[PDB]
């Protein structure tokens, strides 16, 4: 739905060269307007990366370069570094919109770090929350890589479908992933089973934690 | 309490004329300029782009008002109280046309005739792409005795690709900041190159704001810088109404701060071409010999390609050198064209292009001429000198055909030698030399205080000379043992 | 240094209004055009509106046309965005960014940005969290304990332990967004199980949108 | 012979308006007549044109709004030194 089209994602290992394309039309890039590029690190404001198709601001390493041709432009990154993990946006004036619009963004992922299995810790409902007539099981999952897990809950030995809400994996400050999963029960359900289990599957290996109302 | 930029153009030992402004509409009621600037009824501007134009929010007067204030504002101006006449050639969105600008220049020419002959300055704080007709209109006005001042442009680019910036007879002004460095504007900034005559304050410039009649605002750009030089010109002509454009240009150059700019900001191949000058008022309402250096355009890779450097009409060409970064050149010569001496540089058959470099001077009542000798095949090389009595040698040139090689020029035996000789009252010149065994990259020699460099040259017989050129009063020879030869003159 | 600081963000209901400001410093504001760019959480940058140095160029994205009004005050070095008839889809971080005004001769990059101000448009009112202790298990190496921060809106909440004195071993997890539209998160700290029962652990929950602070001591079962 | 010139920067070009510059020493009445000549020639070919201005005092020539189709025709007019396509200038 963006006027400029970028690939949703790209990836490489430290040291590799990756490129990100930006394609527009005759009303923007093809009309003679320059493309500018921005880098946005997780949880920060965008900052200028390349201006005027190919110019580097002070402070931007020569690992970064840009070019324009016809109705498309390209950002290239050589000697990929861990700190390059970020979102990248192209931009160009569009004469039919009278504004300097952005591509949809490209998520760059830096690959290659060793596999890490998740730490799982599971908490039963607190007695205070039970007094308030609610019950929440809390499954916390951390220090894993790569950042995809699936979570399944068991009431005793049977699958629990409803009442489950799981976050999407997110990078910790140590560069591994974290996620959490919450199972909502009535206090009566919680007390009527022998145990509940959180099962976390990561790269075809399952880690399990169990708690009992006892 | 004094704006940094007004202090900056004011020298240590620190005194009728009309200034025309071609720009946006102005707020003539503003306290800075009221009663001193007249709005002519000239206006020729394109329609605004209506899809982005909201008349009620727009400040149509903002740019012109501020510039009038920089030139002549009573509190914050350069030439305080100076008289101005404004023409509107830019619309509310800062846009005009070459054609409207021409018609405005014609209007000024019209006024100059029916009005009391006096000095006039025209400030053109605008730029478009290189235009032959716009440059020609400016030249024609300059030859009628008008001082034209223009912005170099804000695109961090070679000013010779823009007009009127690229018009030779127009005074083209780049912008510097409070640290005397080239201004950055967004990711761009002041233009540079051989078409820029000097720089002036152009960042954070306080001036009249059209918000309200006593309001002030700070702005940045080469427009503001050009406005400073227009103010300086106006104060100079106010004190010396008879000053000519050529004399005024030489004085602006002569009295500017030298070498305060770090040239690393410019691209490498523009550093030699761009004057390291920041404008200043002459410490003086007011004899000496003024010379300036004029670089030509690059010649181009062709084997028979030539570059030409010319002087202003009122100036004499006292010498002529050449420069190629590759070093592959066939020298230079001083030719006659239209009864005027020009500096022609010749390219080598394996070279990528050469510059011709002229030295242009104001020498009143001078009769100069060139004298040539063909190649010799002698041990003393090829030699020519100024035979006539009272004729002084001001510069030597040398060009050759092959590829591999008091008051007298000596060139290579295989080369033709050219001598510039001038007869002028009280003109005396002498030679200074300097050689270095291990040429680290350049050999230089400068004229003593009181003398003016007119000629700059390297001693023949060397294989590793890229060329030679004057920088102010220093002669610079570029090597890839070498001797730099300066001819220095004065008028007693 | 060159700087832009936007403000005025907040929570508002659909159909309501907000006025954002952006204060500039460290540069010649009156020669720069200004821009608003917004970003919905987890989404891409979207240009909103632009205004030139003298306000003679003004434009709007289609999606905000007729509802948002941009303006600036050069004497106050300030940029404004008046937002009317807000909708849920207007929820986003709003950045201001400058670009030098070349008067349409050239369209330069947005070379300096502010840090952004958050704007949430929701039919839901702000609600502080319920906080419950997650007690350490009955077991000597390390033990995990934490606190559960339930049913708040909008983001963010911050969690500290023993008033910032305890930082090592602390992991506060990103919140889950519930079907109800409310948020919950958990903060856990890993501690020596030998310290359990002599050292006291208190989690300090701050939810500024609702002006709620909660302190909860977490003890062994 | 007469040459055509235009701005090197394509987006600053303003096609459809041209300055016709005549050889120097051309008198006003000659520029005036050359402009009317161009109009009459263009009219016979089915083209409407407008003379916007006739220059005298700085340069000899005129400003004409017309189709670029007619450039070859205009380049053949008597007295023509060169023709330049209008283009934009901008506040700095
Ligand atoms: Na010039």
């Amino acid at each position: 739905e963006s006027v400029l089209t970028q690939p949703p994602s790209v990836s490489g290992a430290p040291g590799q060269r990756v490129t990100i394309s930006c394609t527009g039309s005759s009303s923007n890039i093809g009309a003679g307007y320059d493309v500018h590029w921005y880098q946005q690190l997780p949880g920060t404001a965008p900052k200028l990366l390349i201006s005027g198709n190919s110019n580097r601001p002070s402070g931007v390493p020569d690992r970064f370069s840009g070019s324009k041709s016809g109705t498309s432009a390209s950002l290239a990154i050589t000697g990929l570094q861990a700190e390059d993990e970020a979102d990248y946006y192209c931009q160009s004036y569009d004469s039919s919109l009278s504004g300097s619009v952005f591509g949809g963004g490209t998520k760059l992922t830096v690959l290659g770090q060793p596999k890490a299995a998740p730490s799982v810790t599971l908490f039963p409902p607190s007695s205070e929350e039970l007094q308030a007539n609610k019950a929440t099981l809390v499954c916390l999952i951390s220090d894993f890589y790569p950042g995809a897990v699936t979570v399944a809950w068991k009431a005793d030995s049977s699958p629990v479908k409803a009442g489950v809400e799981t976050t999407t994996p997110s990078k910790q400050s140590n560069n591994k992933y974290a996620a959490s999963s919450y199972l909502s029960l009535t206090p009566e359900q919680w007390k009527s089973h022998r145990s509940y289990s959180c099962q976390v599957t990561h790269e075809g290996s399952t880690v399990e934690k169990t708690v009992a109302p006892t | 309490s004094i704006p940094w930029n007004l202090e900056r153009i004011t020298p240590p030992r620190y005194y009728l004329v009309e200034v025309y402004l071609l720009d946006t509409s102005i707020q003539s009621d503003h306290r800075e300029i009221e009663g001193r600037v007249m709005v002519t009824d000239f206006e020729n501007v394109p329609e605004e782009d209506g899809t982005r134009f909201h008349r009620q929010a727009s400040k149509c007067d903002s740019h012109g008002t501020h510039l009038a204030g920089v030139v002549s504002g009573r509190d914050a101006g350069v030439a305080k109280g100076a008289s101005m006449r404004s023409l509107r050639v830019l619309n509310c969105q800062g846009k005009g046309t070459v054609s409207g600008t021409l018609i405005g220049l014609e209007f000024i020419r019209k006024s100059q005739l029916v009005q009391p002959v006096g000095p006039l300055v025209v400030l053109l704080p605008l730029a478009g792409g290189y235009s032959r007709v716009l440059n020609a209109a400016c030249q024609r006005l300059a030859r009628a005795g008008v001082v034209l001042v223009t912005a170099a442009g804000n695109f961090r680019d070679d000013a010779c690709l823009y007009s009127p910036a690229s018009a030779p007879e127009v005074i083209t002004v780049g912008a510097t900041n409070a640290q005397d460095q080239p201004v950055t504007l967004g990711t761009l900034g002041t233009n540079f190159g051989r078409c820029v005559d000097l720089f002036a304050p152009g960042e954070d410039i306080i001036g009249a704001s059209s918000d309200c009649s006593t309001c002030f605002v700070s702005q940045s750009g080469t427009s503001q810088a050009a406005a400073h030089v227009a103010g300086i010109a106006a104060m100079m002509l106010s004190a010396e109404p008879e000053l000519t454009l050529a004399e005024l240009r030489q004085r602006l150059i002569h009295f500017s701060a030298k070498d305060v700019i770090n040239e690393a900001w410019f691209p490498e191949d523009q550093r030699v071409l761009t004057p390291n000058l920041v404008a200043a008022l002459p410490p003086s309402t007011h004899w000496q010999l003024f010379c300036r250096t004029v670089w030509s355009a690059h010649s181009g890779p062709t084997r028979m390609a030539t570059a030409i450097a010319r002087c202003a009409p009122d100036e004499e060409l006292l010498s002529c050198s050449s420069f190629s970064r590759s070093g592959k050149r066939r020298g230079e010569r001083m030719e006659a064209q239209g009864g005027k001496l020009v500096c022609r540089a010749h390219n080598a058959f394996g070279g990528e292009g050469v510059y011709a470099i002229a030295r242009c001077c104001l020498l009143p009542q001078a009769a100069c001429s060139v004298h040539t000798a063909p190649p010799a095949e002698a041990s003393m090389g090829t030699r020519v000198h100024c035979h006539q009595q009272g004729h002084v040698l001001t510069g030597c040139s040398s060009h050759w055909e092959v590829e591999d090689l008091p008051n007298q020029c000596v060139g290579h035996r295989e080369a033709s030698i050219h001598a510039s000789c001038c007869h002028a009252p009280g003109l005396e010149c002498k030679v200074k030399e300097h050689g270095i065994p291990a040429p680290q990259g350049q050999v230089t020699v400068a004229c003593e205080e009181g003398w003016t460099l007119t000629g700059c040259s390297a001693l023949p017989g060397t294989s590793h000379v890229l060329g030679a050129y004057a920088v102010d009063n220093t002669c610079v020879v570029r090597s890839r043992a070498v001797t730099a030869v300066a001819i220095c003159c004065r008028s007693r | 240094e060159v700087q832009l600081v936007e403000s005025g963000g907040g929570l508002v209901k659909p159909g309501g209004s907000l006025r954002l400001s952006c204060a500039a410093s460290g540069f010649t504001f009156s020669s720069y055009s200004m821009n608003w760019v917004r970003q919905a959480p987890g989404k891409g940058l979207e240009w909103v509106s632009s205004i030139s140095s003298s306000s003679s160029y003004i434009s709007y994205a289609d999606s905000v046309k007729g509802r948002f009004t941009i303006s600036r005050d050069n004497a106050k070095n300030s940029l404004y965005l008046q937002m009317n008839s807000l909708r849920a889809e207007d929820t986003a971080v709003y950045f201001c960014a400058r670009d030098y005004d070349f008067w349409s001769a050239y369209y330069d990059a947005f070379d300096v940005w502010g840090q952004g101000t958050m704007v949430t448009v929701s039919s839901a009112s702000t609600k502080g969290p319920s906080v419950f202790p997650l007690a350490p298990s009955s077991k000597g190496g390390t033990a995990a304990l934490g606190c559960l921060v339930k049913d708040y809106f909008p983001e963010p909440v911050t969690v500290s332990w023993n008033s910032g004195a305890l930082t090592s071993g602390v992991h506060t997890f990103p919140a889950v967004l519930q079907s109800s539209g409310l948020y919950s998160l958990s903060s856990v700290v890993t501690v020596p199980s030998s310290s359990l029962g002599t050292q006291t652990y208190i989690c300090n929950v701050n939810h500024k949108p609702s002006n709620t602070k909660v302190d909860k001591k977490v003890e062994p079962k | 012979t007469a040459t055509f010139h235009r701005c090197a920067k394509d987006p600053w070009r303003l096609p459809g308006t041209y300055v016709v510059v005549l050889k120097e020493e051309t008198h006003l009445s000659q520029s005036e007549r050359t402009a009317r000549r161009l109009q009459a020639q263009a009219a016979r070919r089915g083209y409407l044109t407008k003379i916007l201005h006739v220059f005298h005092g700085l340069l000899p020539g005129f400003l004409v709004k017309m189709s670029g189709d007619l450039l070859e025709l205009a380049l053949k007019l008597p007295h023509v030194d060169y023709i330049e396509e209008d283009s934009s200038v901008f506040a700095q």
